[PDB]
């Protein structure tokens, strides 16, 4: 007689779940911007109607997504990768112009709108970078990690910064060896000399929100299951 | 108001380092015409926002006081130790250009290395087959703009966007609104 309301009550709990993956989710999409997110919904649109006829056959395989979706870190480097990178968060990772130049044919063919910005494995070229080798400065590259397939591309994105102890030590080191330089709490110095930092929060941090986004994914899903196989074993 | 507390943190590092923080680029220098008003704030860019500071040390100084105060950051300019190459005078000898750095003037005349780096050897031209012609046919190719904004860089990249460079222009009359005000 006591498991009618408790049923109530786990479903009160999980719906308060699925209230916070929402609201986790706006969050994330208000600090992604209109144009990318409206972006990435045409793409999906581009290759959902590619894929209903099974046309251009590498085509269809040869789009990977965004930049974001491919490689994780930790998160003490969660600001420091995201503002030496930007919206480089969001190129499309892509293995050939092929793909590019048949997706922006749909994207301009059926006036679908974003912005998109496509990044062609097939076209960086390997400049075989050589890192310093002092004690003050970890390559970026180095603390990512990601496909090894995809390896041209994050070395298009992070292949010159450096993460250095702090800014004394990356003003000497970013004019010593012509590579960006960038402490662990979002200053910079670039190549150049060119100086840029201040206060970065972690509030739109986007790989902050995104991990929270995914935990409370993970959340959600042991909780239906557990529910689900208690109610699948409630039918008895 | 973003741009309030912006300019509130910027006077306080004006007051704290003062024979050292120039100021802003578009308080700190204006083009020869009203015509490059465009193309300039083409080639500026976000180094129209960039602060100019004399040397790194005030551009350390500055970025941990705009931490301290938990501010929106910003981009710093060191003179003594930005990286620049001498504005090419060859290039003022031209057919039918001249070079952009030359079509702005500056406001205190040590910045022209801040001025050297945001420019470089960019040339500006009446319209955009011009821009074309000299940026192409010559021997050797050249960063160039349009007056309507277009640029046109040494790989061959044609840059084409005014849809935000109207307010970009509209800031440098209301730069002259603003002193009007004051």
């Amino acid at each position: 007689n006591y498991l009618w309301r408790e049923e109530n009550a786990e479903q009160q709990a999980l719906a308060a779940k699925r209230e916070d993956l929402e609201k986790k989710q706006q969050l994330l999409r208000a600090a992604t911007g209109k144009a990318i997110l409206n972006g990435i919904d045409s793409i999906n649109k581009v290759l959902d109607h590619f894929r209903r006829k099974g046309i251009n056959q590498h085509v269809q395989n040869g789009y990977h997504g965004i930049v974001m979706n491919n490689f994780e870190c930790e998160p003490a480097f969660y600001t420091c990768v995201e503002v030496t990178a930007g919206n480089r968060l969001f190129y499309h990772i892509v293995d050939s112009d092929e793909v590019s130049t048949k997706i922006l044919m749909e994207f301009n063919k059926m006036n679908l709108p974003g912005e998109v910005t496509f990044l062609p494995l097939n076209k960086l070229d390997v400049r075989d970078t050589a890192y310093p080798e002092t004690n003050d400065a970890i390559p970026m590259i180095s603390k990512l990690r990601y496909n090894p397939r995809f390896d041209k591309a994050f070395k298009h994105v992070f292949g010159k910064t450096l993460i250095c102890r702090s800014m004394e030590v990356s003003t000497q080191l970013a004019r010593a060896f012509t590579m960006d330089c960038i402490t662990l709490e979002g200053d910079q110095v670039s190549h150049r000399g060119a100086l840029t930092g201040g206060y970065y929060d972690t509030r739109k941090s986007r790989l902050e929100l995104q991990k929270d986004v995914r935990k409370a994914e993970e959340e959600l899903g042991e909780l239906e299951a557990k529910l689900n196989e208690n109610l699948r074993r409630n039918i008895e | 108001s973003r741009q309030q507390r912006k300019a509130e943190i910027m006077e306080s590092i004006k007051r704290l380092y003062p024979g050292s923080v120039y100021g802003r680029l578009i308080d700190l220098c204006q083009p020869t015409q009203k015509k490059y008003q465009i193309a300039v704030t083409k080639v500026l860019g976000k180094n129209m926002d960039a602060i100019i500071v004399d040397s790194e040390k005030t551009g350390r100084d500055c970025i941990q006081y705009i931490k301290e105060q938990r501010g929106e950051p910003e981009t710093f300019l060191p003179l003594d130790y930005l990286e620049v190459k001498p504005t090419d005078e060859k290039l003022r000898e031209l057919k039918g250009a001249k070079l952009v750095i030359d079509v702005i003037r500056y406001e205190p005349p040590h910045i022209k290395k801040a001025l050297q780096y945001a420019c470089g050897n960019a040339l500006v031209c009446d319209n955009v087959e011009d821009a074309r012609r000299i940026a192409f046919g010559g021997h050797q190719r050249h960063k160039t703009v349009a007056l309507d904004g277009t640029l046109f860089q040494k790989s061959g990249v044609i840059s084409g966007g005014a849809s935000d460079l109207k307010a970009k222009a509209r800031r440098w009359d209301e730069k002259a609104v603003d002193k009007l005000k004051e």
